[PDB]
DNA sequence: TGTCCCCCGCGTTTTAACCGCCAAGGGGATTACTCCCTAGTCTCCAGGCACGTGTCAGATATATACATCCTGTTCTAGAGCGGC
DNA sequence: CCGCTCTAGAACAGGATGTATATATCTGACACGTGCCTGGAGACTAGGGAGTAATCCCCTTGGCGGTTAAAACGCGGGGGACAG
């Protein structure tokens, strides 16, 4: 799996920006977005991982993930 | 290459087509539309 | 390479669990006899007016795969 | 005959309230799906995702973004400005501890 | 904090020590991100645009 | 205030997204046997805490000394003018 | 067209005031010593929750076509970020 980061596309990020009321956007606020939105993800799977690998388990669940989000202050409902 | 003014009607919603026969003449475009209606 | 040889030596048998599903069906069959009827015309329209009426023959020449068939289908109830 | 050709950042607002009022999740499914998995490869191999897993990052990612857009936004009007820019996104991190 | 306290020359730790060697270090900054340091100040650091 | 170049609206053509359908096989979830080590005491003792105190690094103090910033004067380059 | 004088930008040196240090001395908590003494450790008893083994069924991954929604490319142009 390699180039996985271009799957956040440039309309995607606009459609984004569109539910946080952003009425212009810049051409280089998609490869910046990308890479923050990378950065959280970095830190949230990887804390998962951990829950996952606490409990000698190989697939990581969505419980997980919750404990994950909540940990940092972004607690997640719904799941 | 197009028997009306070069440019189906480019740069238009596809409900504007129209393929009937008759005489067809270039004319660069009409002069380019009288050169943009003499300068607007 | 137990595993990956013989797969490997399946070219069309690969491919196969899906080119069946999507070759098997209504409108494949309806166009592949519908080819061998406008090749029969054209080529006695070229040649000869009276037209043949045998066109995708199959020979049945054992009968115990009919029962086989049977078998399998009582399976599948 | 005269195209429409609206002008810019009358249908961006349009899409703004299409997409407030709204609830369909913006990422595709697939596209995020495999960025989680790539992501998860540098730390362990050999792992997986349930379907409702990526279903809860999926929602906390955009929401996440949508709120740092939310104050990316109002760094523009801050600035006196209507254009975000990736330096308004990094002031917003900064901001925000992150 | 003992080579904070040896740049600005002493010889016993200070709660400045501490700030100073909490801060400096981009894990314990980040760890302590939400940690306040009595008698600690901030990191003596200007914007780019503020000198002369 | 302007501009121009950076971003949006739209036409076209690919493109991979989603749902439609099928197995796969690691793997989450459950049940049971059993085995280690943690719950719970007895006794004690050696490390930890309260107290007391000599002491050694920090702060106050001040002439001395940095130390950079602000400003004044002079050097040299550039444009304007006048004469040949 | 060339030389001369006027003018001004800018590098450079000197004055100024708030801090960087070199002692002198206070000084006040710092850490060392002491005396305990109160909580952890050796030892013991008992039991119970997870490690491990087995099962199972279940659920996520891989793997296909179909299709039509949408990303992407490009053209026109237009209103805004930014230099001024």
């Amino acid at each position: 799996l390699r180039d996985n980061i271009q799957g956040i596309t440039k309309p995607a990020i606009r459609r984004l920006a569109r539910r946080g009321g952003v009425k212009r956007i810049s051409g280089l606020i998609y490869e910046e977005t990308r890479g923050v939105l990378k950065v959280f993800l970095e830190n949230v799977i990887r804390d998962a991982v951990t829950y996952t690998e606490h409990a000698k388990r190989k697939t990581v669940t969505a419980m997980d993930v919750v404990y994950a989000l909540k940990r940092q202050g972004r607690t997640l409902y719904g799941f | 290459l197009a028997f009306h003014g070069p440019l189906h009607y480019q740069g238009w919603k596809s409900s504007w087509d129209e393929w009937v026969g008759y005489d067809r003449i270039r004319a660069y475009n009409e002069e380019n539309i009288a050169m943009k209606k003499r300068l607007a | 390479e137990q595993k990956v040889f013989f797969k490997s030596l399946d070219h069309l048998g690969l491919t196969f669990k899906q080119a069946d599903k999507k070759l098997l069906t209504t409108k494949q069959l309806i166009s592949e006899i519908s080819s061998i009827k406008v090749d029969q015309t054209n080529k006695k329209i070229h040649w000869l007016t009276p037209k043949p009426k045998s066109q995708l023959d199959f020979d049945f020449p054992d009968k115990n795969i009919f029962y086989d068939i049977l078998c399998l289908a009582d399976t599948f109830i | 005959k005269k195209p429409h050709r609206y002008r810019p950042g009358t249908v961006a607002l349009r899409e703004i309230r299409r997409y407030q009022k709204s609830t369909e999740l913006l990422i595709r499914k697939l596209p995020f799906q495999r960025l989680v998995r790539e992501i998860a490869q540098d730390f362990k191999t050999d792992l997986r995702f349930q379907s409702s897993a990526v279903m809860a990052l999926q929602e906390a990612s955009e929401a996440y973004l949508v709120a740092l857009f939310e104050d990316t936004n109002l760094a523009a009007i801050h600035a006196k400005r209507v254009t975000i820019m990736p330096k308004d996104i990094q002031l917003a991190r900064r901001i925000r501890g992150e | 904090a003992g080579n904070a306290a040896r740049d600005n020359k002493k010889t016993r730790i200070i709660p400045r020590h501490l700030q100073l060697a909490v801060r400096n270090d981009e894990e314990l900054n980040k760890l302590l991100g939400r940690v306040t340091i009595a008698q600690g100040g901030v990191l003596p650091n200007i914007q780019s645009v503020l000198l002369p």
